[PDB]
């Protein structure tokens, strides 16, 4: 019944990109997003259940921004081996034909946190009901990251996830299709 | 494609058999390499690699800091326990199960049998197999836990037989949310 | 005699309506899994605003 | 592949009125709703595609009020011919019956923007999932509305859409009936 | 002869369907009543954020 | 000879059901639409709230 | 045609809890939620028909609270007799199987306004997609409180509103059943 | 469980025929019970309990605070009255009613008949059974009107009768949302 | 019913073939007249009417306005275009098409053919009818472009004929959302 509860607070540059989160045995029990300086639960029943306050998070990432800052000046400038973000595409339950499913593309073991990720059906990018997780941390301290595309099943569409990673010389293209 | 600089704080918090030892594991890691490592267990604020190093003397300089990771142990591990305990902890959702045959290459007959626990938590599974009421071996083949990041578990447990419409070819779960042993039966 | 019109009238309304009526249900429940989705967050793109003055 | 790009800022006095969006080929990109200050995208797949800065359009309202009490002092207090508001009443598909549609109220042609819409179901005020668009604009600078009302078809109801104007000495009723 | 075969077979494929159609439609139905619920407040319960330093 | 009954026993509680999931599907789709609005704004209409004083 | 509009405007010591609403013949027209600062309408068509700003009922609740100090001083501490909050266990509509209802658990006649209210399915707790309307007002100044349970009705389920009030020695445990 | 203190205020507004005469009671209540209660209709600013004296003669002794208090007659009754009006006294939901069976006593045949008036507003129902087409009496026994908290009500109208296959029994609702009575039948 | 003053900008951003030439007109239009005109074509500051030549004089008096307009025509517009282009400019709907009968006046049997392209984006349809394969004419009169507000648009082209049974009556639809043009056919 052993638990660990993580707080990431991960901020890149030059990116101007800064997330916060407590992860509870790998999963996400909440993130601040800075934009909308709101405390999104993962799940809402967790608002109706705990609460948190947006504002201080906020304080830490300029806080952590600074450090990144110091940490630069005394590291001489030194870059992050790329790592390549292993991707694998999966979908929340056994692919339903017609039934709805959630695409899970599973953006793992990768560094830095930024990465460009698209869903493509039959080739074409989707951006109408596209949503992706806060990079979320591991144990030996490589980010995962699941996309989520609410889709209906079928044959005659094609997914794919297009990974984008500085690590990567050219573009991953994982596939999708429906067999079962 | 420029050269990157990342500050990612991991503040772990162990705790075993409830909060009867509780361990504050305090890791801030840069690019992907530690740099202090305070930790409760030991007490002593330390430092992993020699760049992280002047960050550990500075914040041991001072005594309120050490206080206050000191009191973190049950400040901040133990009250968050009870706080997110009603629904991480006790968090017991069913472990939805469903098996179906599979063919190990393309264009050949089904010759393997996959029992999908997909959508549970936490994740404790186990898998065992069983022919006409008799349990089957060698077939122990999973493909681990993978987290579904929407609070769910997902895995993939495959043992390899031909169907042959003799047999029952029952898998069983076991998990904290069922006080029963979970079983689900396929036939051809 | 007539038995055979009145199941087949019968069979054939309620499986032309039950088609169309899946399909709004599974697009429905899809939306729910659409509005059940986290929300993303703003992008890097940014419309510009121009900046009017005063008539002096 | 010509394509134009708008920006209407109108406010209006006496009348407290003001308003803020983006104009491209006539549709509306986003409005900046004073009230709630917030970017609000005409269709939420733009939100994951751009973002705006809402309180920066809040500060040229304020400005435009500014200088239209400047040019009405200049303009030693000339009023608007208030044109007639011609009102169509039309459907955002093929009316089906039982099948939900979006009666459209084409407030058409008419200055100042600010009328009275509201919609009569036998004769009586709907105000139960009632819509409305930001006051658009046109090419002669007469604004257009629209107004949305979500209804399940039926022959024993009929729509109206009452149009107060001050341009209209009588109000305007026109109406709508399930005839396909 | 053959009626009674196909009656049964529009019949059962149509009793399955509806049968899950009507849980999928009650419970879609029941998500609306839970999407209309008044949004329960935020609870006295507080999740507690450690505050890290600066690296001097 | 109970085909005819069989198939009216399917036949009636098959359409019964329909016809309510049908109008419970369509005024569902209809509350898509309606959580689909644009938020109507906030009116005119203000409620005034009286402002207590203290208890000095 | 004789109506009543009232203005509750309560606040706890030591609890730290203060509510803001606008009563009309027993009903709330809205109510002033602290933690958002918003005017949540206790029916969203209200918002489309009329309007409230959020910060001045926050600006009374102080007050009230600084009252009630005032009050705590010169009354040398009096405590309050807290009533037994009779309960029934009602549902909006005649409970139909698998038909959604919101069960309502009619907390009556109780104070202080501060109880613990827990819908238990089956024995066990239930905490998704249970609301609570704020703690309503009565003729004889003791408070109402309904709380709201969408469920699918089932005879396989049995429900419980766990109401624990101080004025209560052992916490009060009534059923529901399904029974028509 | 520590003594607790509560101060609840109870601005009330009380109009007769629409704003005809409108009455502005205001009551500052003190654990269930009154401390002052400025009135419209008196004017004066009074007290009901001794706790409450002093609180009255503080505010009274500001001829402001009188004059903010009888300006509220119009100023905020009136004035919301208007506001409110459109969808608070002018609503009329219709009264959905349900006539359905029940036994007076576990394990007993049905012997009861419940008109059940829900989801209507405002409370201002009236029931009456019918035979035959003839009016019933002696079945008065109602529930009271069960308030929803959505802004609706309830009530469960009672008629004791042994249900025969001969009669109709036939219930009525009166509302203002109906200009026509609306009429209910059960038959066994 | 009191005099009315309305200030409306009007920003537009003119440009051709993608952004090979972008015009920038800078209209500030008051009571449904301009007063100023500043465009990127002319590039100098100008003023339609006599109204707005004291606005014109005074932006053109300070440089800095003058460059400010001036870089909007790649600053504005080009670069909005860009961040627009995604889900605007290469926005290709599907143009949903139904094709049915209709009567000129009422009391009388169906004369008219309507065929509705409704739901479509961007507003670049065409229309053309055929007859057993053969294409009609005389036929071309469309109610126009009716936009629909939702980043939609909607148009009814009639055309006349009597249904007789013998031929194929059908519409044709050209939209750059789909490379083959969209046919519809329609037989009484």
């Amino acid at each position: 019944e052993e638990h660990v509860i993580i707080q990431a607070e991960f901020y890149l540059n030059p990116d101007q990109s800064g997330e916060f989160m407590f992860d509870f045995d790998g999963d996400e029990i909440f993130h601040v997003d800075m934009a909308k300086k709101e405390t999104v639960w993962r799940l809402e029943e967790f608002g109706r259940f705990a609460s948190f306050e947006a504002q201080g998070a906020l304080a830490n990432i300029a806080v952590d921004k600074a450090n990144l800052e110091i940490m630069t000046k005394r590291s001489n400038y030194t870059p992050i081996t790329n790592v390549p973000p292993e991707v694998t595409v999966l979908t929340n339950s056994p692919v339903e034909l017609r039934e709805p499913n959630v695409l899970i593309c599973f953006i793992d073991k990768f560094t830095p946190p930024v990465v460009n990720v698209t869903w493509l059906r039959n080739g074409k990018p989707v951006t109408t009901g596209v949503s992706e997780t806060v990079f979320l941390p591991r144990e030996d301290h490589l980010f995962r990251k699941f996309h989520y595309l609410p889709f209906l099943p079928s044959t005659e569409d094609v997914y794919d996830c297009r990974v984008e990673h500085w690590g990567l010389d050219e573009p991953l293209l994982k596939h999708w299709e429906f067999d079962a | 494609t420029r050269p990157r600089f990342l500050w990612q704080p991991k503040r772990e918090c162990h705790f075993f058999n409830g909060t009867e030892r509780v361990r504050f594991l305090d890791r801030y890691f840069y690019n992907q390499e530690e740099s202090v490592r305070f930790d409760s267990d030991v007490g002593e604020f330390r430092a992993v690699t020699e760049l992280g190093r002047p960050d550990a003397e500075y914040w041991n300089s001072q005594k309120d800091i050490l206080e206050q990771a000191r009191a973190a142990v049950d400040t901040y591990c133990r009250h968050n326990y009870g706080v997110v305990e009603s629904f991480t902890v006790q968090r017991r959702v069913q472990p939805k199960v469903t098996v179906y045959p599979s063919k190990t290459q393309p264009l050949q007959h089904h010759n393997l049998l996959v029992c999908s626990v997909s959508g549970f938590y936490p994740g404790s599974i186990e898998v065992r197999w069983f022919l006409n009421g008799q349990e089957e071996k060698a077939g122990m083949v999973s493909t681990g836990l993978i987290q579904n990041g929407d609070w769910t578990f997902q895995t993939l447990v495959m043992l390899e037989t031909v169907p042959r419409s003799g047999e029952v070819y029952t898998c069983q779960v076991e998990h904290p949310s069922v006080t029963s042993p979970l079983t689900v039966e396929w036939r051809a | 005699l007539a038995g055979q019109a009145t199941t087949a009238y019968f069979l054939y309304q309620q499986q032309g309506r039950l088609d169309k009526l899946t399909v709004t249900s599974q697009n429905l429940q899809l939306e729910n899994l659409r509005m059940k989705l986290p929300k993303p967050p703003k992008p890097v793109s940014k419309m510009r605003m121009a900046t009017p003055l005063l008539m002096q």
